[PDB]
């Protein structure tokens, strides 16, 4: 089962390979040789079918380097695409596209199972029914931007912003109140980035509980592109084997849709708008819909979408948003203020927000949650015009309670514990609810700004006014 | 034997497909009969596209082409320090060869995930619009973007003059560029001189475009020396812009398939797997540092271009250097509003960590404000106070040209706008206050600045804020 | 007067809110258009750059 | 001879030599099963579209003929069944018992096989059953973006498909599974599956399959069609067609035109719309999906099929603003005769139109469309129409049987109306 | 021949010396077993690919179509059955009755569909005005009897439309004899437009072809010339005559379907690189000459509502009026949406017109144009602050651009309003009063939808 080099363009090589046998599209190629002589140089290397050119002939885009391959060397065909680590043995683990760990705590045992990592989606009969919410314990988020169990939640902005806590958080909060593990999936990571966010996580702790996955940039646009892959792959695993909720975190996944192109170039295939890939629709819907909750199972995705110049309508964004059920949109106002998370109470939008889902009692006091803020937005202009005096009483009264309200959807922040002390919060959508229904009642509005500025419950911020003596 | 050489079919614009060769591997070097020296990038299964490294003229059909063996490997070593040589580090200042024991290929995988240390050690740039606002530090990665004629230029060289008493030995790296230029750039370095830690490395504009190509990764390779061993590097790699062209004319004469703007499908893998090789090791590996600063030529300051982008989005954050300004009459020709730095602050020292923190304010305010002057013949509100000390930073920010700044004396500087011991002074004098306010302190301060040195801190605030006084109360106006 | 004038510098401070606030329309209005006119020619730059070579 | 053996795989588009007899447009078959279309035929070769996974077939692998032209299972047997565009059940309710097969390509009735239309397809909606109707056998583009109620309509359309006689068939083209599922439960509560027919094309599938899917749709329905029955047709999204085909074309290598779209990708939506329309029977409704980005109507594919279709507009704000439907009225329009000669005939107007989703008839609907109304404020407005609902099902319960009998209101509920009201 | 290759709408028919250019190739074939299908196709040679071989376009679905088949070469290019028989039938894009009534004599003269256009000894020059009733065109851009009228509008700016209400004001008025061939255009219309023939009165006087949305590229390759010779017929053989091609687009556009299975170099957009050339050779045959007069109106579809795209650009220096559709003026609730200062005409002249005509024609223009350019000030500064004589041009301009709206009997169905044809002096006085300024005081909504400018002081009072 062997085959040979015919050419080598670069991050494209052909292989091949002598009658009967050729490997499958998407059959894993490894390429081992080794040093005969001195005018030569180790090869470790592994390559992916994805033409037939015919004349037993493939054409595979390296994973990686193809600096000093030579026509002739023996391809070796896994029989199966891709396979990568999947379970216990993953989590507090880095890999890479291969599922090779890239850290220094050893290599994986050849007992280990593995998986392929691609396959199709789950079967229309295996997907569940009712569209269920997975609760975060987040107030801004399961309040003004629900996640839907098993979905797609953009995620906007990110410098300076705590982007990285929000999500620490997140893995920590389902790991614990949800019992599920999460991947995250650096495709194109910034390597400096890379290697904070394995630390931060080593001091946080979230690692415990997560994959780490890393296509770092300077990676070829094969690795680049398969990457997002290997990680969901790994989530998969702890979705059907073990019926958990799981967290796949994949960190700008447009470098994944941007690699696409960028491949589909190399392959020789006619552009089309922008310059896009033609199967780009296509290759963002595998990656999409074998993202799901099943019967067993669920898989939840925090895809961090960083559009392409500032252009909502470029068929790279435009195809994700199709994916999307949620959008938590980080900005660094609300951050400068000393509102964390800084999750945007007006921008951060969500599908499940809906009585039909919700129920009233959610949507009610969550859509009214929302105007009492786009009264006391608009009211700043208003208010360097006629002052906070007599701009109308029905105002004034937004104004005092919006103030509490978008300072009562900071949180503590578990992971925040590291450096601050307070231990941090999980309020339930319940308990999230009554303490804005409340609130909105006006029952708080004798009581200070610094209340509800950082807190649990409703109840806490109660507390939080014995100033004693 | 048989097999390991081959004969060139076709010969011109620099490229070179020839026959045999059946052993040459992807990226190995291959001699021409000629002497001339090439590489081969297409292995296909009828011939080998080459790329010509060096006169094409030389070479008709026929003749042979032998193979080496080798990766494009380059001269490494503690003796090119002080020597301009080119992209195969062929000396060309012309005093006589480098005489180098060691070396190391061009081609190289970047220090792993594991393998580095989050930067904390600074860069000094010695240019107060960097290193305050946009700041720098070792094993980072600054990007200056900007349109020609505007400083790009200028703030590589006066940062390597920076160098001397800082431990960086520095690696100037020009493609494309003039060897006019870089020729009298590579001077007024021997007249600071920056020769005695700085390496240059060129491939001019008549140069054929493989050079270019090779200009950038022979420079890191260079410099990964000195990293691998602990010490600090520096590379300018002056213009991508156009070696990332210079590709382009190579890949698509090697007909490869062409892409978005013409650039090769691995456009973008070029320069990333490029950057990237510039870090801060683990103390683990002897904490050594490589910095990169990649230049991006803009043509109308358009960042919405192709190459710009990509490059963009790959460093830690960049320098955009405004066109206007630049003639406006404003050194350097900073951006403060897009030049960010996203290592930053952990570059910056306690000392300036404070002084620096509201300097972003007071400039930021200013840059969405003066946009009215004329109409503001009214002016009115406070509004005139952020203007106030406002035009004035920006009087501190303009500094001269070959005229590096020690931070000692410059977060005073930036100190005393920021308390407002500068905003009794109209901003005609500003410029010229800054100027004996470092002599000032370097006869009767020069206790002050030391703690400033030892200590990288002002916790100080007391006492300069009263000996800051000392001055304006004997200062000219 | 002085209640007229009040109005006036009022009624302009207004005139010229409507007028940056509609202007500032006129820029999402363009905006789009812009990124479509945007769009359509990196398109066209592109598929006229491989049209030419699958022509060699 | 039939049999041929692969040459060259990928992509979705397979070539291969021999297949000697093979005709244009026969569906072949590879080893692994998987089925395919012939699309060209070359001297050394056949062109062979794969319809389904292509990593099972590689070179070498046996295609052998059928000697059927492109056609999908059809029957009574799909109703209620959820199948791909090969007809091939994906809910996982056992294989479809059919009888009999028809051809995915086919001719639309000539202008002579045609009648004008005049028998009117009740949505249920309000806001279109009164402004914008759709007659049994028109063409209705509902066009909006990303998220304005699309789905829902044509949804609300099929359970309100129970009173009349009409076999629905919701075709959902790159569309997420997982939306369609939702979608096909929610036609399961309100009892849909009974009258209506679903086909999934999800986007995780690949372009063949989203290219084909609205053909399987339409041949699927012209049977119940040509056989005196009404039939009604959802595209959600044909955007994903033109882009399906748009990318399958382009991998073809076929030279593209302007916004990359092949320069018969007006001829592909075309020939579909095209095809639905008492010498035979009087016998289907088409009711096609266009997602715009940035509400952009002078779109290319959007403006084409408005140059087909006999359009609905959805506004992208009017809807998180708060008004479902989001119904844009100035720019949506009818060509076709329809209404009920009960419906033929301001901010208390649009309290009106709103409609609460999942919940639909025409008789107590061209009543509201009536009231008797200024009177009483605003909110209690959409308030009074549940309530005068209720009140007119008990006591006007004769006034209905006059609206529907007769479909004409030639006094009596204008007094009814003061029944209810001074109630 | 053997056809050896089969590529979509194109076949590659293999043929020594058989060789037949613009011939039809008929395919006929009977099932043989039950893995086959009976064809009946007709092919037309397009190129000579050499080695003895020709590439043909296909008139039908080349579905069950295999390699090796046997076909047949008419030794001639596409005949249609013309004469005095064509009068009050559905003819196909090859000649053939698809009206269900009869077939045609074997007697009848069958024409080629392509000839060569008249040369410049044939055609006309003469100038003659054409009376339309619709108030826009007459004044600012009047028709020309035997002279070439372009309609260029978007998807649903209301072209079709506009073509009815053409056929109704003209057609049915002139005493002459009408071609209405419907290319690529709509299924529904073709029913719609048949069957009020039978109402109206002139099934007899009108020659039906067709080819519409669901028929293969080819077919609207050719149906346009398929058409143009049954005009040609009445002018070249015996009469004036009145051409109604409805979307001359279809024909362009489906050229493109076919360029590229050609094997042709793309052009600008991907179009085919001879789509200039293959217009020039369908237009000038629609032209009167000393022999008959033939006044052609033909649809034009704007892609993308984007005037500069090959397909209508190209067209418009193939005409001697145009009317240029914009859906700005269709949202405005202008009906119908014609650009009063892009439409144009030869007609404009004094030397043509009359002086009268002329400067009120102009005047009108002038004072839409002047607020044109006021739009973005508008737009910012609402119209405070104007001038006390640029608001009047302001009211005007409206009020003219208003007026310019009109009844359309082939509206009414939808609506409910009667319609109006608006004779020319009635239309060229309405506007003088209003520039003149009798109507000043009048209110916009008055003028909106309207005939003769009495009506507009009618609907004025209704208003209160
Ligand atoms: N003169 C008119 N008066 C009233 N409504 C019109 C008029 N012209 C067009 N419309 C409306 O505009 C729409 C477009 O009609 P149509 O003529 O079919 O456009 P097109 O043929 O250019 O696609 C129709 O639905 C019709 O209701």
């Amino acid at each position: 089962t062997r085959g040979r080099v015919i050419q080598v363009m670069g991050p494209v090589v052909d292989v091949k390979f002598e009658n009967g046998h050729l490997p499958a599209i998407y059959n894993a190629l490894k390429i081992q040789h080794k040093a005969r002589n001195e005018n030569e140089v180790d090869i470790d290397l592994t390559l992916e079918v994805a033409l037939h050119l015919g004349d037993d002939t493939v054409r595979t885009i390296a994973m990686a380097s193809t600096d000093g391959l030579i026509r002739g060397m023996e391809v070796i065909d896994t029989g199966a695409p891709i396979s990568v680590p999947v379970g216990e043995v993953t989590l507090g683990r880095v890999f890479n596209v291969l599922g090779e760990p890239i850290d220094l705590e050893g290599d994986i045992p050849a007992d280990a199972r593995r998986d392929p990592i691609h396959r199709p989606a789950p079967k229309f009969e295996e997907l569940a029914t009712e569209v269920e919410i997975l609760e975060t314990g987040i107030k801004v988020v399961d309040l003004l931007a629900p996640y839907i169990k098993g979905g797609k939640i953009g995620l906007f902005g990110g410098a300076g912003v705590g982007k990285t806590v929000l999500i620490q958080e997140l893995i920590h909060n389902i790991a614990q109140e949800h019992g599920g593990i999460s991947v995250f999936a650096g495709v194109g990571e910034r390597t400096r980035e890379g290697n904070d966010l394995y630390h931060e996580m080593k001091d946080s702790g979230v690692i415990s509980k997560t994959a780490m996955v890393f296509g770092q940039m300077n990676e070829p646009p094969g690795a680049r592109m398969r990457v997002a892959l290997t990680g969901l792959t790994m989530a998969e695993y702890f979705r059907d084997e073990q019926g958990q909720d799981v967290l796949l975190f994949i960190d700008n996944i447009f470098r994944f849709t941007q690699a696409g192109s960028e491949v589909s170039a190399l392959l020789g295939r006619m552009p089309s708008a922008v310059g896009y890939q033609p199967t780009l629709a296509t290759e963002m819907g595998q990656l999409q819909e074998r993202i799901t909750s099943t019967a067993k199972g669920s898989i939840t995705s925090i895809q961090a979408i960083y559009v392409p110049a500032d252009d909502y309508t470029d068929p790279a964004p435009a195809t994700t948003f199709s994916h999307l059920d949620a959008t938590t949109n980080l900005e660094r106002k609300l951050a400068e203020m000393g509102i964390y998370p800084a999750v945007d109470p007006l921008a951060s939008t969500s599908r499940a927000l809906a009585p039909e889902i919700v129920g009233e009692e959610h949507y009610q006091v969550a859509r009214k949650v929302q105007q009492t803020l786009q009264r006391y937005k608009e009211l700043q202009d208003i208010i360097a015009i006629l002052g906070m005096d007599e701009l109308s009483d029905e105002d004034k009264l937004v104004v005092h309670r919006a103030r509490r309200i978008q300072f009562f959807l900071s949180q503590n922040f578990h992971v925040a514990e590291q450096f601050t002390g307070q231990p941090g919060s999980y309020v339930p959508v319940k308990e999230t609810v009554r303490g804005f229904k409340e609130i909105l009642e006006g029952k708080y509005d004798h009581l200070p700004e610094d209340a509800f500025r950082l807190v649990g419950r409703i109840e806490e911020v109660v507390e939080k006014a014995k100033a004693m003596g | 034997q048989v097999s390991d050489v081959g004969t060139v079919i076709q010969v011109g614009d620099g490229i070179a497909r020839a026959h045999g060769l059946d052993n040459v591997m992807s990226g190995e070097l291959v001699e021409f009969a000629n002497g001339v020296m090439g590489m081969a990038l297409n292995l296909e299964e009828n011939n080998v596209g080459i790329v010509i490294l060096g006169p094409y003229t030389g070479i008709k059909e026929g003749d042979e082409v032998r193979r080496t063996g080798r990766i494009m490997e380059v001269p490494v070593g503690e003796a090119l320090i002080g020597r301009v040589v080119n992209p195969l580090g062929q000396p060309v200042d012309g005093l006589g060869p480098v005489e180098t024991t060691e070396t190391r290929p061009i081609e190289s995988p970047a220090p792993g995930v594991m393998d580095r240390r989050s930067v904390h050690e600074p860069l000094q740039t010695g240019i107060k619009a960097i290193d305050a606002l946009v700041p720098i530090g070792r094993g980072q990665r600054e990007l200056i973007i900007g349109d020609r004629q505007t400083g790009k230029t200028s703030v590589a060289i006066d940062t390597i003059i920076n160098q001397k008493d800082q431990n960086m030995i520095s690696i100037y790296v020009a493609i494309g560029q003039k060897e006019s230029t870089v020729r009298t750039v590579v001077e007024t370095l021997r007249k600071h001189g920056a020769l005695d830690y700085t390496i240059v490395v060129t491939a001019s504009a008549s140069q054929p475009a493989p050079l270019l190509f090779l200009a950038p990764y022979a420079g890191v390779a260079m410099g990964e020396y000195f990293m691998y061993k602990g010490k600090h590097v520096l590379v300018v790699y002056d213009d991508l812009s156009k070696q990332a062209a210079a590709y382009r004319e190579l890949s698509l004469l090697l007909r490869r398939p062409p892409g978005r703007e013409a650039y090769p499908g691995d456009i973008f893998y070029l320069h990333s797997r490029l950057l990237e090789r510039a870090a801060k090791l683990s103390d683990a590996k002897g904490g050594g540092s490589l910095t990169a600063l990649p230049f991006v030529e803009t043509q109308a300051g358009d960042i919405s271009a192709y190459i710009p982008t990509n490059v963009i989005s790959i460093t830690d954050g960049q320098i955009f250097l405004q066109s206007d300004l630049f003639f406006s009459g404003v050194r350097p020709a900073i951006n403060a509003g897009l030049s960010v730095s996203r290592v930053g602050g952990a570059a910056q020292i306690k000392a300036m960590k404070k002084v620096a923190g509201t300097l972003r304010l007071d400039l930021a305010a200013y840059r969405e404000l003066e946009a009215f002057a004329q109409f503001g013949s009214d002016l009115d509100k406070a509004t005139q106070a952020k203007l106030a000390r406002g035009a004035r930073t920006v009087e501190v920010l303009k500094q001269d040209l070959h005229q590096p700044i020690p931070v000692e004396k410059q977060v005073l500087i930036i100190y005393a706008l920021t308390r407002g011991f500068l905003d009794d002074i109209p901003v005609e004098d500003v410029r010229r206050f800054e100027k004996e306010f470092y002599l000032f302190l370097d006869q009767n301060g020069q206790h002050l600045l030391e703690h400033i040195r030892t200590t990288k801190d002002l916790p100080d605030d007391l006492n300069k804020a009263i000996e800051a006084f000392k001055k304006t109360f004997v200062v000219s106006q | 007067l002085l209640d007229a004038k009040a109005s006036e510098h009022a009624a302009r401070m207004t005139a010229m809110k409507n007028a940056t606030d509609n202007a500032n329309e006129l820029i999402r209005t363009l905006t789009l258009s812009y990124n479509r006119a945007r769009q359509a020619a990196i398109t066209q730059e592109i598929t006229e750059i491989v049209a030419g070579a699958n022509a060699l």
